[PDB]
RNA sequence: CUCGCUUCGG
């Protein structure tokens, strides 16, 4: 979890006039920024507060209120290093697939790391013994749109010992 | 503070485009109309009334610019 | 799980700088060479 | 056959020098323009 | 006349001459060693500026460890014009 | 106009913003003096004269 | 719609669930129909992160216990996420600091680890 | 003072208006089309949309009349809003 | 087109144009001009100035910088015309604030 | 006849009409009487709101035949025209929606 | 349809 600084151009329609600016921009740029991943920056989860909102313009075309806005929203980035808790919401033989609860179903920790007893038959066995820990190790991004995801992440499990749970 | 306290008719004639065009598309009106389907004469009924919520942005030409009330000027 | 992509910005056209395009920039630019020198196929229906 | 309404009644019907494959049934507008 | 074509001419014509094969010897592989060496020797060189990495995510203790450490040429500043100095 | 077989044109704006500039602007009764010395052109005429 | 600043500054689950209770509140308080028709993701979004971060020991916590728990481990030079890290995963057990947390060589020094156990605790 | 502001009597004709104008787009929609947009693109020419011929010829509306000033919105709001303390720093 | 024969629309000539310059009625002149006889949507690459497709330029063999674009038809025509004349016109694109 | 005089400068336009003029006093210097056939021809969209839903309502029942009616009805969601010739012109008129 | 040419109208 991390701030980040955004500058946006939010347009009001005029039938939102009678509404305070600052709640409705709130609100629209909350509608604009929810759910969905900035390129090199990551999952973006909703407004933190708004610094900085100059004024209003309206244009001589759709004759709605245009307004720069600067504000800092919250996004979900680790630091690649950083140690979570996830839930195992899937496996593979080639790695296990644990999602963050029921925050983003992308983490897919490779199991190549682990103490030598390490596979997965395809029957969901997570590893033969000797809340499930996670470090996170490098982001990567892609794009989508290429003719006329995108946050993955690799995870590592080393020997953490976890008495509670082998 | 230093441009003529007069409003302008071009300025007459964009504010008044703006603001009909602002109540076609279901904005709030603040005059209270009388029978008038007419976006063009509510936006005229606001201006005698003063009530446009609207700033007019004289800008000068090095760049500086200054603000205008629409009811801080003088209609004819 | 969902990428953040602009729809569309209010884009005005600033100014417009004239020009040349060398020959391997009209090659990049242009989708397909023509070197038949005829319009229409042979057939009765005349498709280009 | 008519997007809209599915029906098969699709009349060409120029109104006022306008060309305009229409649906006869509810009156939506197939093509137009010529 | 000449004839219509159906297709555009292939991206790259073929040709029945090939190129020379290259000149053989002692020398000649000794210059490709020296070559190959200048160019591995050169990049780990104070000359060769890197770029500079930014946006570091958080300090940690291991950066002390981690952090990269290489001797730095200096220049000589009586004939280097005054404005280059850091 | 002569009224002696002329064809005049008319224009209908499809937009509010020019619909209020033509009437605000270009309204008959906001010109009613030539902007070349400030004569009024729209005045009585033959007929109303007399 | 660029960002000036994609690492600005790190805040801890705390700021997070906070911000996101105070979310959800307001937008019971001022519930629209058209607005939750556009866009439902945000409600998606928030009322599930909410869940996750109240699954985890983030409750209890107050702006007043952060600060202390900064103060109290300002002493120790520990890096910032490190501390970042304690604070959102609260452990309990020493293990969790001894091998989990990383830079544990030559850091834990065999004695501060009761400290920061008691501090964490407290 | 048209014709006299750049210290020299310059005509209404294409060598004077030439010599008066700066856009590209006017010069070429008055007279010698070719001519005039060939010496633009041979110098590399960048010709900004100020003047009202290119406003109407790029279809955006041009800076004299009531396109001089802009508009803004008198709305219920405040700038500079109070700004949620950060607890973690 | 031209003719009422033909079922065509009356002509802003270059006076009437000037009679509108002159009143300075700016949207009134750009909706006649642009709105009501051939507007359209092109898209235009950012990064190298020229006209793409369906959101997407040829030339880069990208899509990240197009954007759509309200302009005269003539315009475009005009533009193509000059780009076919090699006389390359490169637009260069701004956010309207 | 090339672009910038024919096409760019000066271009035809649509939503237009042209018509022989006779003398009328009895109408307001500025008033112009317009023939009821063009004015069944040139149309004006007038957006729907809170003031003029009464009004569009009954010039929607009215059809493209008598005057006092229009031509075409363009949904706010959908933008598929609708000609009022053809369909139920009271249902039509019942599903006014705002915009 | 495109283009030209004429004859008109004003
Ligand atoms: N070539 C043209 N260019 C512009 N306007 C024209 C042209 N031919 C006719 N008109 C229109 O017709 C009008 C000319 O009429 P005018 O010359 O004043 O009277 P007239 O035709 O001499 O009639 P009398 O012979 O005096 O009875 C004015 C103008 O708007
Ligand atoms: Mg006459
Ligand atoms: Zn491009």
């Amino acid at each position: 979890f991390v701030l980040v600084e955004m500058v946006d151009t939010v347009r009001i329609p005029p039938w939102q006039f009678e509404r305070k600016l600052n709640d409705s921009i709130a609100e629209e740029l909350n509608k604009k920024l929810a759910n969905k991943v900035v390129y090199n920056v990551g999952l973006c989860i909703c407004l933190f507060d708004i610094t900085k909102l100059e004024d209003a313009y309206v244009f001589p075309g759709d004759g709605a209120s245009h307004t720069k806005v600067h504000f800092r929203c919250v996004v979900f980035h680790p630091f690649l290093d950083e140690i979570l808790i996830g839930k195992i919401k899937g496996c593979s033989p080639e790695g296990v697939h644990v999602s963050l609860g029921f925050f983003d179903d992308i983490l897919i920790p490779p199991e190549s790391l682990q103490q030598p007893a390490k596979f997965d038959e395809a029957e969901q066995v997570w590893v033969w013994e000797y809340g499930e820990e996670i470090r996170f190790r490098v982001v990567d991004e892609s794009f989508v749109d290429t003719s006329p995801y995108t946050l993955v992440g690799s995870i590592s499990e080393p020997g953490l010992g976890l008495l509670s749970w082998w | 503070r230093i441009t003529t306290p007069y409003m302008t008719k071009y300025e007459r004639a964009r504010v008044l485009g703006t603001r009909a065009l602002q109540i076609a598309m279901c904005a709030p009106v603040m005059v209270e109309l009388e029978g008038e389907t007419d976006p063009l004469l509510i936006a005229m009924k606001e201006l005698k009334a003063r009530k446009i919520p609207i700033i007019i942005r004289r800008y000068l030409p090095d760049g500086s610019y200054e603000d205008w009330g629409v009811d801080e000027l003088i209609i004819t | 799980k969902e990428q953040f992509r602009e729809t569309d910005v209010a884009k005005k056209i600033s100014h417009i700088c004239f020009g040349m395009k060398s020959p391997e920039e009209m090659r990049q630019q242009a989708h397909i060479q023509v070197v038949s020198k005829n319009l229409y196929s042979q057939d009765n229906q005349h498709a280009p | 056959r008519c997007p809209d309404c599915g029906s098969t009644e699709l009349v060409e019907d120029s109104h006022y020098s306008q060309s305009q494959l229409v649906c006869s049934d509810c009156g939506c507008v197939v093509t137009e323009g010529v | 006349l000449p004839d219509v074509v159906l297709k555009p001419p292939p991206l790259f014509p073929d040709t029945d001459y090939k190129p020379v094969p290259l000149k053989t010897g002692e020398g000649e592989e000794y210059m490709l060693a020296l070559k190959q060496e200048l160019r591995e020797t050169m990049k780990r060189m104070p000359y060769f500026i890197e770029t500079p990495e930014e946006r570091q995510d958080i300090e940690r203790y291991s950066k002390r460890y981690m952090k990269v450490y290489k001797e730095e040429w200096i220049p000589d500043w009586r004939r280097l014009p005054r404005e280059m100095m850091p | 106009a002569d009224f002696d077989g002329d064809e005049m044109n008319l224009h209908l704006p499809q937009t509010e913003e020019a619909k209020a500039e033509a009437l605000v602007l270009m309204g008959t009764k906001a010109n009613l003096v030539t902007p070349r010395n400030g004569e009024p052109l729209i005045a009585a005429i033959q007929d109303f004269l007399t | 719609m660029e960002v000036k600043d994609a690492n600005s500054a790190l805040l801890s689950n705390y700021e997070v669930f906070q911000l996101l209770t105070d979310l959800k509140e307001q937008r019971k308080e001022s519930g629209k129909n058209k607005h939750s028709s556009g866009q439902q993701n945000l409600n998606t979004i928030t009322y599930e992160t909410l869940k996750y971060i109240s699954k985890t020991p983030c409750r209890h916590q107050s702006p007043e216990i952060v600060r202390e728990f900064l103060t109290a481990l300002k002493s120790h030079k520990l890096t910032k996420a490190e501390k970042l890290q304690l604070l959102n995963h609260r452990p309990v057990t020493a293990v969790e600091i001894q091998l989990m947390v990383e830079e544990s060589e030559e850091r834990l020094t065999e004695e501060q680890i009761e400290a920061l156990l008691h501090t964490v605790t407290s | 003072d048209l014709m006299t502001y750049k210290g020299e009597v310059l005509g209404i004709t294409r060598f004077g208006l030439a010599k008066m104008k700066e856009s590209v787009l006017m010069l070429a929609s008055f007279e010698k089309t070719a001519d005039h947009l060939f010496d633009a693109a041979y110098f590399g020419q960048k010709d900004s949309v100020c003047g009202v011929s290119e406003c109407i010829i790029m279809g955006i509306p041009m800076n004299i009349g009531t396109g001089l000033f802009k508009l803004l919105h008198k709305a219920d709001r405040d700038p500079n809003p109070p700004k949620r303390p950060l607890i973690f720093d | 087109t031209e003719g009422r024969s033909r079922d065509g629309g009356l002509r802003l000539g270059e006076m009437e144009r000037d009679c509108l310059i002159g009143y300075g009625a700016s949207m009134l002149l750009l909706e006649r001009l642009m709105i009501s006889s051939d507007a359209f949507e092109v898209d235009v690459c950012g990064q190298c100035g020229l006209l793409g497709y369906s959101g997407w330029c040829h030339y880069c063999k990208s899509s990240c910088h197009v954007s759509s674009l309200r302009i005269p038809y003539a315009c475009k025509l005009l533009f193509q015309e000059l780009q076919s004349m090699n006389i390359i016109p490169r637009l260069k694109l701004s956010k309207y604030n | 006849q090339g672009r910038f005089r024919g096409n760019l400068s000066g271009k035809r336009v649509d939503f237009s009409g042209r018509t022989v003029i006779s003398p009328d006093p009895n109408l307001r210097i500025d008033e112009v009487a317009v023939p009821v056939h063009v004015a069944k021809i040139l149309t004006f969209p007038e957006k729907v709101n809170k003031a003029n839903i009464n009004f569009l309502r009954k010039l929607v029942q009215n059809g493209p035949e008598v005057h006092p009616g229009a031509n075409f009805i363009q949904q706010r969601h959908t933008q598929m025209k609708r000609f009022l010739k053809y369909g139920n012109r009271e249902k039509m008129a019942q599903e006014l929606k705002y915009g």
